[PDB]
C-alpha cells in the first residue's frame, strides 16, 4: 500500500489560488486523484488520473504530478471550496490508499493564535479513583489544530480524546481534549503537557501534581 | 440520473454485527467495480473493501480483514457488507462508491453514507467535577473556573451559571463522543480574581434523558 | 512509453478498449496501442490485469 501525506490545513484569501499537496517518494509514477468533501456531505471527485476533470468540475481546479509532490491546485478561491481534499491513489497491484486530507479555509477574518486552558483533575474525580485531564482550546482561526499530550517529556496517545474545531459566536473556533488517567499515573509523574499546534505554531500549558 | 443510497446503520454491542447495503440506480449495476468506504468522526477516508463486476475479485484492508465480508446481487442492484465481531474503532460513516479504472483506480460516484456507531452505552446521567481555577491566577485580573460534566448519554446538556444570572465570561464547549459512546463535555466561566472568596460559583448541569440535575458549587483549592 | 502512460491512457478510451488495436496515443511523437489479447475477450473490463491481458504495441509518429 502506498502511503499518501498531505498538509493538515491551507488558507487562503478569496480570489487568490490555493495548492494542496500531496507528498510520497516518486509519487510522480503513479496516478493521483482527488476529491472534495464539504462538511456533511459525500466526497466528489474533482479530478482523476492526476490532471483529468470529470464533466461538471469548473475548470478552476487543476492537478499536476510530477516527482514527489502532487498538487491540487484551485484558482480564483470562492468560499464555497472550503472543504476537506483527499488525495488517492489504488494501482491495481497493490490496495486502494488516501491522504489525511487538507483543510482548505478561505479565509475571512486575521489568524488567531488559540488560547489554551488545562485544568488538572478535581480532588473529586481523584475520590472516584478516576482522573482527567481537560485542555481547552479556543479562539483560534483556521478551524485546524493538533493537540498532542505529554506526561513528564513523553508522549501519550492512550486515554486521549479530541474534539472536531467547532465554530463559536466570534466565528473563531473552539476544541476540546481529554486525557483520562488512572489516580497512580496522575501523581506517578511530575509534569502533564498539553501542546497545541496551530498554523506552524505552538502553545503548551504544563499542570504538575 | 446516477444514484447510490446506503442502508443498515445503527447502534450495535462490540462484537456484534450488522450488515450494510447499497441500493444502485442509474447504472448497469453488474459490469462495474463497487466499493465500501468508511470515515471515522472527524479523521480521514480509509477504503473498506471492493468487489468486481462478477464477485471474482474480492479484498478487504487489513483493518477490517477476517471480520468483514463484502458481496453483491447484481439481478436486484444491491452491494452489501456483513460486519462481524466490531469493534469501537469501527465506528464510522459508511459510503458505497462505484468503481472505475483498469490499472489505477478510482472512485467516481459516492453515496451519502450511512452511520455505524459500535457503542456499549446505554442513557446515563452525568458525573459533574469542579474544575477550580489555578492558584497562579489568583493573584491577578482574571481567572477561569469551570466544570466537567463526564460521562453521559444521549445528548443534550444544559449547562448555566448561577441560575441564569452569570452568562458574560461564560464559554461551554462542545462535547466529545468518546470511544466508549457517552459523551463528556466542559463549561468555562472568566471571573474577576477579586471575587474569588466573595462571589460564590455554581454551574447549573441538567440531562433531562435520565431526570438528572446537578449544581455544583466551585470553590478555589 | 512509460507504464504510467499505459496505465492513464487505458482509462482515457476504456469505453473504446476492445480486441482490435486501439488509436496511437499521440499525435506529435511515440506512444503505444493497446488491445485486449483475444484470449481474454470475454473478461470484464474493471478485472483485466494490465500485464497478462492487455497486448501493447509501441506506434512511431
Amino acid at each position: 500500500s502506498y502511503v499518501l501525506t498531505q498538509p493538515p490545513s491551507v488558507s487562503v484569501a478569496p480570489g487568490q489560488t490555493a495548492k494542496i499537496t500531496c507528498g510520497g517518494n516518486n509519487i510522480g509514477s503513479e496516478s493521483v486523484h482527488w476529491y472534495q468533501q464539504k462538511p456533511g456531505q459525500a466526497p466528489v471527485l474533482v479530478v482523476y488520473d492526476d490532471a483529468v476533470r470529470p464533466s461538471g468540475i469548473p475548470e478552476r481546479f487543476s492537478g499536476s504530478n510530477s516527482r514527489n509532490t502532487a498538487t491540487l491546485t484551485i484558482s480564483r478561491v470562492e468560499a464555497g471550496d472550503e472543504a476537506a481534499y483527499y488525495c488517492q491513489v489504488w494501482d491495481s497491484s497493490t490496495v486502494a490508499s488516501f491522504g489525511g486530507g487538507t483543510k482548505l479555509t478561505v479565509l475571512g477574518q486575521p489568524k488567531a493564535a488559540p488560547s489554551v486552558t488545562l485544568f488538572p483533575p478535581s480532588s473529586e474525580e481523584l475520590q472516584a479513583n478516576k482522573a482527567t485531564l481537560v485542555c481547552l482550546v479556543s479562539d483560534f482561526y483556521p478551524g485546524a489544530v493538533t493537540v498532542a499530550w505529554k506526561a513528564d517529556g513523553s508522549p501519550v496517545k492512550v486515554g486521549v480524546e479530541t474534539t472536531k474545531p467547532s465554530k463559536q459566536s466570534n466565528n473563531k473556533y473552539a476544541a476540546s481534549s481529554y486525557l483520562s488517567l488512572t489516580p497512580e499515573q496522575w501523581k506517578s509523574h511530575r509534569s502533564y503537557s498539553c501542546r497545541v499546534t496551530h498554523e506552524g505554531s505552538t502553545v503548551e500549558k504544563t499542570v504538575a501534581p | 440520473e446516477v444514484q447510490l443510497v446506503e442502508s443498515g446503520g445503527g447502534l450495535v454491542k462490540p462484537g456484534g454485527s450488522l450488515r450494510l447495503s447499497c441500493a444502485a440506480s442509474g447504472f448497469s449495476f453488474s459490469e462495474y467495480r463497487m466499493n465500501w468506504v468508511r470515515q471515522a468522526p472527524g479523521k480521514g477516508l480509509e477504503w473498506v473493501s471492493f468487489i468486481s463486476s462478477s464477485g471474482t475479485y474480492i479484498d478487504y484492508a487489513d483493518s477490517v480483514k477476517g471480520r468483514f465480508t463484502i458481496s453483491r446481487d447484481n439481478v436486484n442492484n444491491s452491494l452489501y457488507l456483513q460486519m462481524n465481531n466490531l469493534r469501537a474503532g469501527d465506528t464510522a460513516v459508511y459510503y458505497c462508491a462505484r468503481g472505475m479504472g483498469i490499472a489505477v483506480r478510482r472512485f467516481d460516484y459516492w453515496g451519502q453514507g450511512t452511520l455505524v456507531s459500535v457503542s456499549s452505552a446505554s442513557t446515563k446521567g452525568p458525573s459533574v467535577f469542579p474544575l477550580a481555577p489555578s492558584s497562579k491566577s489568583t493573584s491577578g485580573g482574571t481567572a477561569a473556573l469551570g466544570c466537567l460534566v463526564k460521562d453521559y448519554f444521549p445528548e443534550p446538556v444544559t449547562v448555566s451559571w448561577n441560575s441564569g444570572a452569570l452568562t458574560s465570561g461564560v464559554h461551554t464547549f462542545p462535547a466529545v463522543l468518546q470511544s466508549s459512546g457517552l459523551y463528556s463535555l466542559s463549561s468555562v466561566v472568566t471571573v474577576p480574581s477579586s471575587s474569588l472568596g466573595t462571589q460564590t460559583y455554581i454551574c447549573n448541569v441538567n440531562h433531562k434523558p435520565s431526570n438528572t440535575k446537578v449544581d455544583k458549587k466551585v470553590e478555589p483549592k | 512509453p512509460s507504464d504510467k502512460h499505459i496505465k492513464e491512457y487505458l482509462n482515457k478510451i476504456q469505453n473504446s478498449l476492445s480486441t482490435e488495436w486501439s488509436p496511437c496515443s499521440v499525435t506529435c511523437g511515440n506512444g503505444i496501442q493497446v488491445r485486449i489479447k483475444p484470449g481474454s475477450a470475454n473478461k470484464p473490463k474493471d478485472e483485466l490485469d494490465y500485464a497478462n491481458d492487455i497486448e501493447k504495441k509501441i506506434c512511431k509518429m
